[PDB]
RNA sequence: AGGCGAGCGCCAUGAUCAUCACGACACACUUGUUUAAGGAC
RNA sequence: GGUAAUGCACAGUGAAGAGGUGGCAGUGUGCAUCUAAGACUAAAUACAACAGGAGACCGAUAGCAAAGAAGUAGGUUGACCG
RNA sequence: ACCACACGUCCCCGAAUACAGCAUAGUGCUGGAGUACUCCUUGGAAUUAAGCAUAUGAGUAAAGGAAGGAAAAGAAACUAACGAGGAUUCCCGUAGUAGCGGCGAGUGAACAGGGAACAGUCCAACAGUGUAAUUCUCAAAUGAGAAGUUGUCAAAAGGAAGAA
């Protein structure tokens, strides 16, 4: 059998080459950011327009009650992910405020 | 411009705008025939996104489902056999209920290629699909540019051999390990690839 | 093993061979499918899979 | 044959028309008892702001000035291209939803008029609050034909105008004034109260 | 924000969200009472 | 094969514009690699009827059921059988 | 005379239709046959476990839908942790391995490394506003009308080779 002689310290080595960097792309362009504010304008209109769905208002009446926790236990159930709802908390805050 | 505010608006689905849309939608669709022709697409965006365009030689047809689960075809719960194979209820279909519509509009409308299909409602008993067709023999559709391919004799029944957008899911086509199933092209050419002996001339 | 054959089992005076089903032929009757019947199978018959070369 | 009364198609079933020779009536069975229905319950503020439009009177005024910028007919631009570019950049009423949105968003436009009977509505929902957003006055008109009438073609969704000629401007100042009272200034109040149903 | 027994639990009533019967209307749904009858059952 | 879910469905519930993955459940944090929910694509690969060429194959109880007017003579109420 | 190549003629029943469904400005299109090979559904039991109920045979048989000379697939919400590679399909191989399993009987893949053949592109998001510039019909040598603003319209002839 072939397999299983090294040590993990010994497999662990490698070889010294020489590098490039990596080339940045953090220039954006004026056609690029009309494009970007347009976007995020057009979804100021539909919150306008149509307002709060069911579970952001009951959300949000938990937030003025300062029950924090159960307001979290409440978003993970509807969402399923913890990310989401740690996000979706943060968003409805802000517009409270 | 313009679809983008439509784009939006068709997201919230529990705005006051929408629901007071879909209750009186749904409504209509229950009076009418279980297939019937649409004047024009419910949503312009949608149906622009997946290739309409209001040119002769393109329509919208409407189609419903019932819901639920499909109960296996036994009478009085006999199945003749071994206990593990003795079920009748809670058994689920391997197709969406959206390749049910494509199938069946398909059949009425023998005339014309099915090219692609979305969803406009639901209620308790049934949901509802609008389905975009093409007609090959059409002077404006042979000499169109973008949609000229559907003319093709392959393009014949695409519903059928699961190629549509909503007959496709069914299959478990992807790339990468989470689909070793299918390398091959499909489930059975997987199956004959595993399954073969091979015998060569010096061996 | 083409045709449609069966044993008439025991207590008809005959041995226990498949015979073939008909009627209003003089093939009604007779032996069917085995390696010791005429028209039947061959015995272990010859095969493609076998090793034609050497190495 | 026969045309049925209001009564009579309102008791019917649709579900038991089925017939080839029955389409026609099952079409108008469903066309009365939807009217019925859409009655009887509330609307939403945003939906609720189309109930509300011109009067014959104000749709004349207003036409009666728009009519001198009517677009160019194929007879005439077939001439203009033969001919040699001549004089000032004209004046002329622009149609569509594509490019009005688009002159909106430039904050070129100057007046706008939408019409209120169109299927489905979310064509038009969004166009009142983003002239509030930009502050562009606009008004609201009955049928799709009333507006194809002042450009003398075919229906339309919305018509825009960018500029004034000095020999109107009198009379156009007026005319927005007018529009601002029923439209833009109410704008706000309107956002918060739903449709009645009706008596 | 009141009252009782050597700030405690117990007894008063005043604001905040669901919510179970009961009424009275008509729009979903039901029925050849059908230019009609029921009815959120 | 996919093991505290590999893929596919049905009912409830239901996102973000930024998200998905790194074969063992969870929470946090850097790092690497990609961009789903719309479409098209040649060549290299598979195998009947019908035609052509070959063979250490069989030689009229064999070889296809059938080397002649063979799916024929003939048979089943029928499906079918020969 | 006779033969070989093509054409003309081609009774009645049969999808069998003076019909059904469906599209266009209009002309029209589908239906039945075939289905070895390819794609999509539905879904057994004999048998093995020396009994048998999970499991096996097997996602196989049977039954339905559909297409072509091939069909399906296909240009990474992909592998990998190397000093990394780079669409799909096929062959040699990793491998009767990692694992799944009354952990019993039995089942069972992937990347690498060596080759055959090689090719990349479209739609939406996003079309001239000093004028829908776009498609179709009839007339005419320059007019009438239909579709369309709930959005139309994003360019080349051309050739000698190769094979039966």
């Amino acid at each position: 059998m072939k397999i299983n002689k090294l040590n993990n310290a010994s497999k662990a080595l490698s070889y010294p080459v020489k590098k490039l960097a990596k080339t940045e792309k953090a220039p954006l362009t004026e056609k690029q950011q009309r494009s970007k504010e347009l976007k995020k304008f057009a979804m100021s209109i539909a919150r306008e327009v149509g307002g709060l769905a069911p579970y952001e208002l009951r959300a949000t009446e938990l937030l003025r009650r300062d029950e924090d926790k159960r307001c979290k236990k409440f978003m993970k159930k509807r969402l399923g992910s913890l990310k989401m709802a740690k996000k979706k908390i943060e968003l409805l805050a802000e517009e409270m405020r | 411009g313009y679809l983008q505010y439509l784009k939006e608006i068709r997201r919230d689905k529990q705005s006051s705008v929408m629901r007071y849309l879909l209750r009186v939608r749904c409504w209509e669709y229950r009076q009418n025939t279980a297939i019937h022709r649409a004047s024009g697409p419910t949503y312009l965006d949608k149906a622009r996104m997946l290739g309409y365009r209001n040119i002769p030689g393109m329509c919208i047809f409407r189609a419903r489902v019932r819901r639920g689960a499909r109960p296996k075809k036994v009478l009085k719960g006999n199945t003749h056999g071994k206990p593990s194979k003795s079920g009748v209820y809670q058994r689920k279909p391997a197709k969406r209920l959206q390749a049910f519509a494509e199938i069946r509009v398909g059949r009425k409308c023998s005339n014309m290629r099915v090219f692609n299909s979305y969803w406009v409602g639901q209620d308790r008993v049934y949901k509802y699909f609008e389905v975009i067709m093409v007609d090959p023999y059409c002077d404006r559709i042979k000499n169109d540019k973008k949609i000229n391919w559907l003319c093709k004799p392959v393009m014949k029944h695409r519903e059928a051999r699961g190629l549509t957008n909503g007959t496709k899911t069914s299959r478990g086509l992807g790339k990468g390990i989470r689909y070793n199933q299918t390398k091959g092209g499909s489930k059975r050419a997987a199956w004959r690839n595993r399954n073969t002996q091979s015998l060569r001339r010096y061996r | 093993m083409r045709h449609s054959a069966k044993s008439w089992g025991t207590g008809r005076a005959m041995a226990r061979v498949p015979r073939v089903r008909a009627g209003g032929t003089r093939r009604a009757g007779q032996g069917a499918n085995a390696n010791f019947c005429r028209g039947g199978r061959m015995f272990a018959p010859t095969n493609v899979n076998r090793r034609w070369n050497r190495k | 044959d026969i045309q049925l009364t209001k009564k009579q198609l309102l008791s019917m079933n649709p579900r038991k028309l089925t017939n080839k020779a029955q389409m026609d009536t099952r079409k108008e069975v469903i066309a009365t008892r939807k009217e019925a229905l859409v009655n009887a319950i509330k609307l939403p503020p945003a939906l609720n702001q189309f109930t509300n439009y011109l009067s014959e009177e104000d749709l004349k005024e207003v036409s009666d000035i728009l009519s001198k910028f009517r677009p160019e007919t194929r007879k005439e631009r077939k001439q203009r291209l033969q001919n040699e570019r001549k004089g000032p950049k004209p004046i002329i009423v622009k149609q569509g939803i594509k490019h009005v949105t688009k002159l909106i968003e430039e904050k070129k436009a100057k007046f706008v008029l939408i019409a209120c009977d169109v299927d489905p509505i979310e064509v038009v929902l969004y166009l009142p609050t983003l002239c509030v957003k930009m502050g562009i006055p606009y008004a609201l008109v009955k049928t799709k034909e009333d507006l194809g009438k002042i450009i003398k073609k075919k229906p339309t969704t919305c018509l825009c105008l960018c500029d004034v000629s000095s020999d109107i401007k009198s009379k156009f100042e007026n005319v927005i004034a007018k529009c601002n009272g029923q439209f833009k200034d109410n704008y706000e109040s309107a956002m918060k109260v739903w449709g009645s149903p009706k008596e």
